[PDB]
């Protein structure tokens, strides 16, 4: 992009913790000029969210806005505006370039879809089912991908932290494993 | 005729009586005030009559209610006759009863109720026809649009002052005639005279001679000229926040005739530096030089590009090329081809053209020679800064132009109360 | 050694169109069952329609259905979600279709002047939508979408 | 020299740095902020120096503090030398320590403390001289008097608006050159359903120009509805200045002694007949229909001050003959009008009346005054369609400021007087 | 007076009830254009006092003002300004013209002085002594003058209503006798 | 018929001056005792100095010491209170005397171009005041008061 700036329009009623974690991760790779703004649409955005971050390579402009789906506008003269905090999360993480085979990459993308739709906006029924698939997966591998940390882990953890079911043993170890990492704790503290 | 007392052309109001009478505003005629005997002084907007009944639209400052003169227990036939015979725009004192309507009156602002008339006196008799050239403008300013535009424009001026005054500013009175020029000189003299923060609402002048109203700011800062720029920005933000909170009635009244999406802005006002803007225009396919000034069409485009990305009708363009700005513009200490200047745009049209002023007499004189000015005729201005001149910046906005671009109107004349053809 | 079982009761139109474009690259078979399952290995299966589409486009290297960079790669992910939600429902369709029209104003294909999963997943869901077919008959369908839909109907049939 | 870092002529502020620095205002340097390391940007009012020590009077907007550059644990000899060598009115950034004084500093506003200097940088070097031209007026407006007068005048304008706006008024912008008077435009606004209007802008009456705050208000049945409003607005201005701007009043009082401005809450109203009785009792041969001569206005004010003890009163029901044509005649006594003047310290500030909203009567009175109807056709035509009953009045911002502080010449309250 | 107006400057900290009673009495004799004002000196005058009165012959302009002694300015071009609520009370009552002999007139004036100085600003000692002289006097005569109601009665009653000591029998009958009159009750109710 | 007993320890100066001006009108005698008492009848006595002054001026009809109307009558009542309080004390005397000066600016006598109780009661108290006699010696006494005091000292011997 000639704009060189990642614009992200997000609704403050449902803060995209998935993107705030990935932002901290992005800054640990590149020189990021991060800025927070409040759109005319929303009034009286919570204090914590306004200063949630506290030349350069990339711009990261987070605009708190009254939108139905979290939107990213990057290099509009070459790229259609991206909708869905899941789709934006994949893009941000993919900037580090941890290339995976076809089976893993698809399974990682599958894990994002689960977290965003089924787990987040689901009954105690579906939540319980998601925990089993995670518990079984985390029983075999250290992460949900197992090679190393992936977007799948970031987004899913972020969704779990932003919602009354019994939590299994492997998920508890994976939760502290995530929370132990610098980008996860920094982002979560500035939300709480 | 038994209602002969209840109507007529009442004697010219030369302040004869102080009646125990409460003339309730039309906006206050809601469902809450139903089945009450109220007095109303309004104009007759339109008066349709058929046989036994006469309906009037009683209007008052962009608000109107449906009034009804029915023959029966209240009025006579000659009263209904007189009611329809009242010429258009005549002002009338009306003693009526607010009665709840079975279905909404979509035409009127007071949809919840109608006014069952008991008395009607013409206090001011309008002559029959209506013109379509001073008396022209008088009628034109009664239109719900004009009323809403200029009541909102009054709002801008109030929000402008209340904002600056609360942040510790002092209003000055620039003379504006000298034996007619621009007011910047006087603001800068005030800065040089220990008046830290000054503003002036007054008429400004630009193959024609043009007069318009300008709201001007001049502020002494500590170390960076952004201290002023970020203040001017917040002040324009506070104006927008103010209009969208209080003047929502007036915005919609203009919207109804001139459709326009709500004005959009960011709380920390968006700032693009000149280099960033050129990259956006060149990516958008515009052959432009590094030191060239933004052509009026490019300003229009750049605004659209900003709206496309950030979705804000209000942004700041900073670090302009020094060559294109006036002499008194402080050069950038690092890149001496760039300046510490800025423009602010509403819907992609320039409203403000501010910068840091040169408070050093010598550098101010050098830049005056660079622009080829006879120092003799600006000796007085330069001499002002020789004794304790603090660092300061400023910027001015066209009240009419701001009102126009906020409501998204086309021609400036729409937001000028008394335009001179 | 690839096998796909499809819900015969409601065929995944976009998946089949994808399968037809990867026949050249990797050997894949079509069975008919009660639900959509892509059998890759004894351990590797996918239930979600988008998961199936994503795998096929990735494994079909020469096809290039997942774009030519991370930017086009992401654009496609957007359109998969777009098709799966906003087109899958006919709620406020008048708005949805006008967004897709705007996006196709200066685009021939949805992503990168070549056939992508975006083109397939959207066209498939759009064909399967009722309100779309009504807009076409009543001739109130936007210009750019109609021309794009007509162009894909030609290449896909 | 070891303090060469701590002083000097710092580079011209071209917005190079954004320093983590808090330049505290001089007024905030009180006993509460004692034994604190503070930064101050002020001007050098006067700098007296004797051997080892150099004392400065650091001034900022009609406030000043005593600063001290002492050789020892803090400063060097060349720094004290440089401190006294700083030319008058030069602006300086000062890093000092607020220390409590053993005895009050009666000369300064900050009597409770002095500033023990640690650094002094001249950010703006004033040239040595001070003139006594344009640059003349720049220095003159730094005088604690001027500062106080014009900061208070800004107050009047704010209190004028805040008052009227809260009462449901709408500010208009009269076109100042086409160059004549603004009443016409206010009346057209009234005739255009703008019930309550005011305009702060330059007015004219050799050509003289001054700033006028004008009111025009449509009333129900009596013109007193407007008069009693205009009065309350002037009362609210006075109440406002005496509450908030007490610092600015005393600063002008210190140079120009004047008793506090006195007024009554329901503003005193005398009718013209009552005023003649007071003047005749005071021994003044005057006619029933004559206009109050400027000296009689001065006297009558003193007589009102003697009786009621108010510097602000209203003279009502003026003789019709002496007022302009557009003045509505009294319905009972057609020799009298529905006009009024308002006086501050016995000098006229306001000259208002009820306007003639009937086109015919307005034309009759225009012929009585011998006006060519042709050249005022436009004005008369404004009232032909739904003209409501209305009155108004205007005040001279400079004149109000002058008579409130009890100053002699108007030039004192005019910021940029034109010789 | 060519002014035709009785101006009375009074302190709202100590409302002169004596003058408010006499005002009601004055209106019952003459056509009085009564008006209440608040001087710049005093701020936030109690609500009741502002509207304490709910061509013409006399003006009665009551100005609430920060003065030490209640002052009356009447026909300044012929009469020195009068100081003392006692002295003003004598003048107001004397407008009705109930002429008395030298002995009574002096005894009436003596009764005013007692009320204003000794009774108002006095200890429980002097108050008790005043009651005896009143009790003894009211024992012989219906009022303090005894012939008819006098300024002496108005001022003294007013002082007693605006201050502990045992009250005798005659004073209680004289108090209700006063309170029963129209001008006394009307004035006292609007003070509260 | 009339008798006055005076405090010999502190004579009521103004009362005596009044008594000297009513000798022509009504027969009055002077005894010397321990307090000020005007014995009019067996039932009628007056302790207060002002009460005594008031009675004498009222009963002495031809003297006319209580003015020529209710207005002058009231002016005198003011000056009796003025003398009894503001002059009787030397507290803020600098203010008190300047008020009396202003009042005597265009007046020859205090009330109605003739000798009144005002003239006597004020002059008496003013003579008896310490700070007054100090102002005269130091020549800081106001103009109009001095001229008035000098004129009464001449008439009163
Ligand atoms: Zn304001």
């Amino acid at each position: 992009g000639a704009l060189k700036d990642i614009v992200i329009n997000a609704n403050p009623a449902s803060p995209p913790l998935s993107l705030l974690v990935l932002h901290r991760l992005l800054c640990e790779h590149f020189r990021v000029l991060s800025t927070v703004h409040t759109h005319s649409s929303v009034k009286s955005v919570p204090e914590n969210l306004l200063k949630c971050f506290g030349d350069y390579q990339l711009g990261f402009t987070l605009i708190w806005k009254n939108v139905p789906k979290t939107q990213m506008k990057f290099s509009i003269q070459t790229m259609c505006p991206i909708e869905g905090e899941g789709n934006i999360a994949r893009f941000l993480f993919s900037l580090f370039g941890q290339k995976h085979n076809a089976v893993n990459a698809t399974l990682i993308d599958s894990w994002v879809d689960i977290a965003i739709f089924q787990l987040k906006e689901g009954s105690s029924k579906e939540k319980a089912a998601v925990f089993r698939s995670m518990n079984s997966a985390l029983g075999k591998s250290p992460w949900l991908a197992g090679n190393e940390l992936t977007v799948a882990d970031v987004v899913l953890w972020s969704v779990l932290q932003q919602i009354s079911v019994t939590v299994p043993a492997n998920v508890q170890r994976w939760m502290r494993s995530c929370e132990n990492l610098a980008p996860f704790n920094t982002a979560l503290k500035l939300l709480k | 005729d038994y209602a002969k007392e209840r109507y007529g052309i009442s004697s010219m109001i030369q302040s004869q009586e102080k009646p125990d009478r409460v003339l309730v505003r039309v906006r206050d005629l809601t469902i809450q005030k139903a089945d009450e005997v109220v007095w109303v002084r309004a104009r007759v907007h339109t008066s349709r009559a058929k046989g036994k009944q006469c309906f009037l639209v009683l209007r008052q400052q962009q608000f109107n209610v449906q009034a009804l003169v029915a023959v029966g227990d209240h009025a006579s036939k000659q009263m209904v006759k007189f009611a329809a015979n009242i010429n258009k725009e005549s002002i009338v004192d009306v003693e009526g009863v607010v009665r709840k309507v079975n279905q909404k009156i979509g035409s009127c602002t007071q949809q919840d109720v109608e006014l069952h008339v008991q008395k009607i006196y013409v206090i001011s008799l309008a002559e029959p026809r209506l013109p379509l050239r001073l008396d022209n403008r008088v009628i034109d300013l009664r239109t719900s649009t004009s009323q809403a535009v200029f009541r909102l424009q009054s709002g801008i001026c109030h929000l402008f002052r209340e904002t600056l005054i609360n942040k510790g500013f002092v209003e000055i009175q620039t003379p504006k005639i000298i034996s007619a020029q621009s007011p910047q000189l006087y603001k800068q003299m005030c800065i040089c005279a220990d008046f830290e923060k000054v503003f002036s609402i007054g008429p400004v002048f630009r193959r024609h001679l043009t007069e318009f109203v300008g709201l001007d700011i001049e502020m002494a800062f500590n170390y960076h000229y952004h201290e002023v720029m970020e203040e001017i920005a917040d002040t324009m933000v506070q104006i927008f926040k103010g209009l969208q909170e209080r003047f929502q009635t007036e915005i919609q009244t203009v919207n109804k005739q001139f459709p326009c999406e709500p004005f959009k802005f960011l709380e920390p006002t968006l700032r693009l530096e000149y280099c960033e803007a050129l990259a956006m225009l060149r990516e958008a396919g515009v052959e432009m030089g590094d030191e060239d000034d933004l052509s009026t069409p490019n300003e229009k485009l750049l605004g659209h590009l900003v709206k496309e990305k950030y979705d804000t009708d209000f942004y700041i363009l900073d670090k302009y090329p020094l060559a294109v700005r006036p002499f008194y513009t402080m050069p950038d200490p690092r890149n001496p081809k760039q300046s510490n200047s800025y423009d602010m745009f509403m819907r992609g049209e320039e409203i403000l053209s501010g910068a840091q002023r040169i408070h050093d007499p010598q550098l101010l004189t050098e830049r005056a020679l660079h622009h080829g000015i006879d120092l003799e005729k600006i000796k007085a201005y330069i001499d002002s800064f020789r004794f304790g001149a603090p660092p300061h910046a400023g910027g001015g906005i066209g009240l009419e132009r701001v009102t126009m671009l906020f409501l998204g109107l086309h021609n400036v004349r729409q937001t000028s109360m008394f335009p001179r053809d | 050694t690839l096998s796909l079982t499809v819900n015969s009761g409601d065929p995944p139109l976009g998946a089949l169109l994808a399968v037809e474009h990867v026949k050249d690259d990797v050997s894949i078979s079509v069975e008919e069952g009660k639900e959509n399952i892509l059998h890759v290995s004894e351990n590797v299966i996918f239930t979600d329609v988008n998961s199936i589409l994503r795998y096929l486009a990735r494994v079909a290297t020469t096809a290039g259905l997942y774009g030519s960079n991370l930017m086009e790669h992401t654009e496609i992910d957007h359109w998969l979600e777009f098709s799966a939600t906003k087109l899958s429902s006919c709620d406020s369709f008048t708005s949805t279709i006008n967004e897709l029209n705007h996006c196709l104003s200066l685009r021939t294909y949805l992503v990168g002047n070549s056939l992508s999963l975006a083109d397939l997943c959207v066209w498939a869901t759009l064909k399967g939508n009722a309100a779309w077919q009504e807009q076409l008959k009543q001739k109130k369908a936007p210009v750019h979408v109609k021309r794009w839909f007509g162009f894909l109907e030609a290449q896909l049939e």
